[PDB]
C-alpha cells in the first residue's frame, strides 16, 4: 500500500524539512549544517533523544503535535489494512511432462468411464501414463487425498463439487470455477424414435424458467466449506 | 465521547485532593 | 442468417472506400476472418434507413466458419431492423399472436440458420426447435463501483468542539494552578513552556510541583490514545454501500426511485420475470425505464443515469474485463445455455449437433474463449486539505510570531 | 500491527446459525445433538421432505 | 526513583535525564514498549 501513501509522504518530508532549515537558518538572531538535520529525525520517531534543545519553542511543539499526529493516522491506517491455486487447467505443462520434475506426478481415475476415453481421443500419451495408475472407486480416491497416496485426481466436475462441499476440514477444494475442461450436462437417455421427448424438454424448461429445482438444490446439495 | 467528560471528572477529584495535602502540609 | 450486434460476440464495424474491411491481426499475429455483413445503416427510427454493406466480425463467426468447411454451406448474414431478439407482442385487433424481431424473421422464411448469442427459453422452443448449448452462463447484475477517497477530514476539530474546548480550559486552569502554587511554594513562561513539553515531546525543560507533573504527565497521553483509538475505529469502519447482495436481496423486492434498474427490452429475462409466482412489483419498477440497446444501457449506466442493469452473465463479465471502473455483483441464478434458431423441418439438427459436440470435446471452445473472452483482466482529501490548512496556520503563526518578537525586542532594548 | 490484528481476528466459535445451518445438514460424531423423545418435535422432524 | 518510574513508560516526557543500570532501564523499557502495543492493540480490539 506504499504506492501512494509514501510518494505524497516524501514530497510532505522535503517541504517540511525545507520550512524547518528555514526557520532555523532565521534563527540566527547550534549549526545549520547538523543540528538542523539531527532535528528533521529527532521529533518524528519517538524512540529517540537526538534534540537535546520562544520561536524555536512553538515551532518545535507545534511539529511534534503534527508528527504525533502523522503517527496516529499511520498506526490506524496499519490496523485498518488487516482486514482480508496450484495448477491452471490441463495446459499445463506439469501434466505433459510429468518426468521434468523430481517428484513423479501421479494421477488416478475410474476405469470403464467417460473421463477415461474422452482423455483417449485427445492425448494418448495422457492415458498411457494414467493407465499406469487407477483407481476402482471414489472412496479409494478420497483416502489416498487424505494418506497422500494420490497427487490429484481427475472426474466429473458435480461429484468433485459435492464432495468438496461435503468434504470434512476444507482441506480439498478446487481450482476455481470456469475451468473446466469440456462443459457439458447430463440430460436423459431415450429411445430412437421416441415421441416422448419433446415432452420431456418441454417440462424441463418449464421447470428451469420456474425455477422449481431450487429447493432440491439447497437441500441435497450442500455443505461446509461453502 | 460522552465517557471523554467522565474520564477527565474523575482525575480532578484526585488532583484537588492531592493539592489540598500538600497545602495543609 | 440473421445475426443481432452484440458487442462482446458480434464486433460490427464500418467498412473502407473499397467495400472491405482491414485485415487486423491478434496477439499471436494471425489473420482475423472477417465476413462481408448486410443490414441497416441506422437502428432508430425515424432515418433514412438504407441497406449499406457493413463488416461484422466476432465469436460466432469462427463457428460459422467452422461449420461451413465441415458441411458445404454458401451463408449470407443478415441484421435485424428493430434489434431485438423478438418474443410475442401485441399489435391492432389484439387477439393475434405473432413473433417479432429475429424470431419471428425466422419464423417467415427469411432465414434458415441462426448463428446469434440467443437464450433458450420454453416459449421460444415450443415453436422453434433448438440445438445443444454451446456454453452454460446464467445471468447477473451489473453495477457501477465508486471509489473511497475521504471521510471526515481531521483539521482540528472534526469529530466535536465541546471536548477541545474542554480540553482548552482544563490545561488553562492546570497551568493557571501550577503558577499559583510555584508563587506560593516558574514564575515567568517556564512553567508554561514545560507543560507545553510535557504535552507535545520536545526535550525542552518540592514534592508539591511532583504530583502534579505526574497527574499531568498521566493524563496528557488518554487523549492522544482515545484520539488514535477512535482514528482507527473510523477507518475500520467505512461506507462499504453495496448495491445488490443477491435476487433474494429485500432492497431489490421494493421499487425505489433512487435505485433504478430494468432490462432493456423483452428477452428471455423478460419471460422469467413475466413468469414469477409473487414478483409483481417489478415489472412497474422496471416499465417506466426502457432502452433500445446493451451498448445504450451500459452507456447509461456509467454515466450515472442507472445504477444496476441485467444481462447475461458472460456479458457482463467481458464489459468487466475490458472496463475496470465497471464491477458485477449478485451470483447467478436462472442459469441456462444458448441455442441455434432453426426450422422444425430443418434436417440439419444431428448434422450440426454432432460438429458442435465435437468441437466442444476438441478443445475448440476453450481456445475461442482464451482468445476472445480474456482479453485482459483488473487518502485524496483527509490527508491533503488538512495538511494544507496546517501549513497556512504555521506559516501564518511563523510571521505572528517574528513580528511580535521584533516588536517585543525593540521594545526590551530601546 | 500483527497484536493488533491477531486481537482483532478471534475464535469466533458459532455452533449453529440457524435451520439452515449446512453444519447441521451433515452428522458429525464431534458434534452431537437430539431431542429426549417423542414429542412435537419428533413429528415436525418426521415430516420433512428432504 | 519515582520521577524514573514515569518518564519512560510515557513516551510523551522526558524526564528521565539519566552498566548495571543501563540493562535494567533498558528491559524496562522494551517492557513499556511492548505494554503500549498491547493497549493499543486491546483498544482497538474493543473499538
Ligand atoms: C461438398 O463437400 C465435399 C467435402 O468432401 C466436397 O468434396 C464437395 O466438392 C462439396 N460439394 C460442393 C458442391 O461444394
Ligand atoms: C449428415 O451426416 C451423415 C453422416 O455423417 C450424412 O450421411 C448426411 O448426408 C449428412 N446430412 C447432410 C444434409 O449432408
Amino acid at each position: 500500500f506504499s504506492a501512494s501513501v509514501w510518494v505524497m509522504m516524501f514530497v510532505m518530508l522535503l517541504i517540511v524539512s525545507a520550512i524547518a532549515v528555514f526557520v532555523f537558518e532565521y534563527f540566527s538572531p547550534s549549526f545549520t549544517i547538523g543540528k538542523a538535520i539531527w532535528l528533521l529525525w529527532g521529533l518524528v520517531f519517538n524512540n529517540s533523544v537526538p534534540v537535546q534543545n520562544t520561536t524555536s519553542k512553538i515551532m518545535v511543539s507545534v511539529w511534534a503535535f503534527f508528527a504525533v499526529i502523522f503517527l496516529a493516522s499511520y498506526t490506524a491506517n496499519l490496523a485498518a489494512f488487516m482486514i482480508q491455486d496450484q495448477v491452471t487447467g490441463l495446459s499445463d505443462k506439469k501434466f505433459q511432462r510429468p518426468h521434468d520434475y523430481s517428484p513423479p506426478f501421479r494421477f488416478g481415475t475410474v476405469p470403464n468411464g467417460s473421463t477415461e476415453r474422452n482423455i483417449r481421443n485427445n492425448y494418448p500419451y495422457m492415458h498411457q501414463y494414467m493407465t499406469k495408475f487407477n483407481q476402482k472407486g471414489v472412496e479409494d480416491a478420497l483416502v489416498s487425498l487424505k494418506t497422500g497416496k494420490l497427487d490429484a485426481f481427475i472426474y466429473d466436475a458435480a461429484v468433485l463439487n459435492y464432495k468438496a462441499g461435503r468434504d470434512e476440514g476444507c482441506k480439498l477444494v478446487t481450482i476455481g470455477s470456469g475451468y473446466i475442461f469440456a462443459t457439458t450436462g447430463y440430460g436423459i437417455a431415450l429411445q430412437k424414435g421416441s415421441p416422448w421427448k419433446r415432452q420431456i424438454d418441454l417440462a424441463l424448461l418449464q421447470f428451469v424458467g420456474d425455477g422449481e429445482m431450487e429447493e432440491l438444490e439447497t437441500c441435497w446439495l450442500t455443505g461446509i466449506c461453502h | 465521547d460522552i465517557d471523554n467528560m467522565a474520564g477527565v471528572f474523575y482525575m480532578l477529584a484526585a488532583a484537588m485532593a492531592l493539592s489540598l495535602i500538600t497545602f495543609i502540609w | 442468417i440473421v445475426t443481432i450486434h452484440q458487442e462482446p460476440f458480434v464486433y460490427v464495424k464500418p467498412t473502407l472506400s473499397d467495400g472491405t474491411c482491414k485485415e487486423e491481426f491478434t496477439v499471436n499475429g494471425d489473420p482475423v476472418k472477417k465476413v462481408i455483413c448486410t443490414g441497416p445503416n441506422d437502428t432508430s427510427p425515424g432515418s433514412p434507413r438504407h441497406t449499406v454493406p457493413q463488416c461484422c466480425y466476432g465469436f460466432c463467426i469462427d463457428l460459422l466458419i467452422k461449420l461451413a468447411r465441415t458441411m458445404n454451406f454458401t451463408y449470407e448474414v443478415h441484421l435485424v431492423a428493430d434489434g431485438k431478439f423478438g418474443t410475442q407482442e401485441r399489435v391492432n385487433n389484439s387477439n393475434k399472436k405473432e413473433w417479432n424481431g429475429m424470431m419471428g424473421e425466422l419464423l417467415s422464411g427469411q432465414a434458415d440458420m441462426i448463428v446469434a448469442p440467443l437464450t433458450i427459453n420454453n416459449e421460444r422452443a415450443q415453436y422453434i426447435e433448438f440445438s445443444k448449448p454451446f456454453k452454460y452462463q446464467g445471468l447477473t447484475i451489473l453495477v457501477k463501483k465508486e471509489i473511497p477517497r475521504s471521510t471526515l477530514d481531521s483539521f482540528m476539530q472534526p469529530f466535536q468542539s465541546t471536548l477541545w474546548l474542554l480540553v482548552g480550559l482544563s490545561v488553562h486552569v492546570v497551568a493557571v494552578m501550577l503558577y499559583l502554587l510555584d508563587r506560593f511554594s516558574l514564575t515567568l513562561s517556564s512553567a508554561m513552556w514545560f507543560s507545553w513539553g510535557v504535552l507535545l515531546n520536545s526535550g525542552i525543560g518540592s514534592f508539591s510541583a511532583r504530583i502534579l507533573g505526574m497527574v499531568w504527565a498521566g493524563f496528557a497521553m488518554i487523549i492522544v490514545a482515545s484520539y488514535t483509538a477512535n482514528l482507527a475505529a473510523f477507518l475500520v469502519l467505512d461506507r462499504p454501500e453495496e448495491r445488490i447482495t443477491g435476487i433474494n436481496d429485500p432492497r431489490l423486492r421494493n421499487p425505489s426511485d433512487k435505485f433504478i434498474y430494468a432490462t432493456v427490452k423483452q428477452s428471455s429475462v423478460d419471460i422469467y420475470f413475466r413468469r414469477q409466482v409473487c414478483l409483481s412489483t417489478m415489472y412497474r419498477h422496471m416499465e417506466k425505464h426502457n432502452y433500445e440497446s446493451a451498448a445504450e444501457a451500459i452507456q447509461a449506466v456509467r454515466d450515472n443515469k442507472l445504477h444496476a442493469f441485467i444481462w447475461d452473465s458472460a456479458v457482463l463479465e467481458f464489459e468487466a474485463s475490458q472496463k475496470c471502473d465497471l464491477v458485477t455483483t449478485g451470483e447467478l441464478f436462472f442459469r441456462s445455455g444458448f441455442g441455434i434458431g432453426m426450422r422444425k423441418d430443418s434436417p440439419w439438427k444431428q448434422n450440426v449437433s454432432l460438429s458442435i459436440l465435437k468441437s466442444h470435446e476438441n478443445g475448440f471452445m476453450e481456445d475461442l474463449d482464451k482468445t476472445w473472452v480474456r482479453y485482459q483482466e483488473c487518502t485524496f482529501e483527509n490527508m491533503a486539505g488538512v495538511f494544507m490548512l496546517v501549513a497556512g496556520g504555521i506559516v501564518a503563526g511563523i510571521f505572528l510570531i517574528f513580528i511580535e518578537i521584533a516588536y517585543k525586542r525593540h521594545k526590551d532594548a530601546r
